[PDB]
């Protein structure tokens, strides 16, 4: 016996995936049948279930989340000069699946980034582009959406998106509020 | 493009 494969902590579940102990925590953060946590972005929601759970626990315990149908939309944050840390949030949706859209105002930089309510194999199906319009002025940003399997916090924590600050805001807000050009398409 | 337009009011964490 030179040595040993543990099994995944979530083997009970389904996988089947048995590594190494110095790759073992490393495979069960990114392991697919980890449970799903809430998508919303802070903590004052701790719940956690499956993946076909995650939009019932939305539309039971979040139901002030903006949607709109369509691979085409306008995500129009309202009141941007608020001062201190702010979030805007709605649900996008097509293609038969639902997409959070988040726009993040540390206390000033903004962070905006697309999510899948789905999983890491789904996501990578898709692109998002978002794009901030001016007069003859465009700032575009294209990425492929992350599952919120893995959540946006490390993205944002390494401008893995649209970043943006309060001056570069003031060049494309009309009255106070930026329009931000959302599409998703299929790649 | 045909763009329905959401008007999303901010949060305060
Ligand atoms: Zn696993
Ligand atoms: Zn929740």
């Amino acid at each position: 016996a030179n040595s040993v494969l543990f099994p995944c902590k979530y083997a009970s579940s389904g996988c089947e995936i048995t590594l190494p102990h110095t790759e073992k925590a490393d495979h069960e953060e990114l392991c697919e049948f980890r449970p799903y946590s809430c998508p919303c972005p802070g903590a004052s929601c701790k719940w956690q279930g499956s993946l076909d759970a995650v939009m019932p626990h939305l539309m039971h315990q979040h139901k002030s989340i903006t949607t709109l149908q369509g691979e085409d939309i306008v995500f129009l944050a309202t009141d941007i000069n608020l001062p201190g840390a702010v979030d805007w949030v709605m649900m996008q949706s097509c293609f038969g699946f639902h997409f959070m859209l988040v726009l993040e105002k540390q206390e000033q930089q903004f962070f905006a980034i697309v999510q899948l309510i789905g999983t890491r194999k789904q996501a990578e199906n898709f692109a998002y582009r978002l794009e901030l319009n001016g007069h003859r002025r465009r700032l575009t940003w294209e990425a492929t959406p992350r599952s919120i399997h893995e959540g946006i916090a490390t993205a944002i924590m390494n401008s893995d998106c649209l970043v943006f600050d309060t001056s570069i805001a003031q060049l494309f807000a009309e009255n106070g509020n930026l329009g931000i050009n959302v599409t998703i398409s299929m790649c | 493009k045909l763009r329905p337009v959401a008007m999303v009011r901010p949060k305060v964490r």
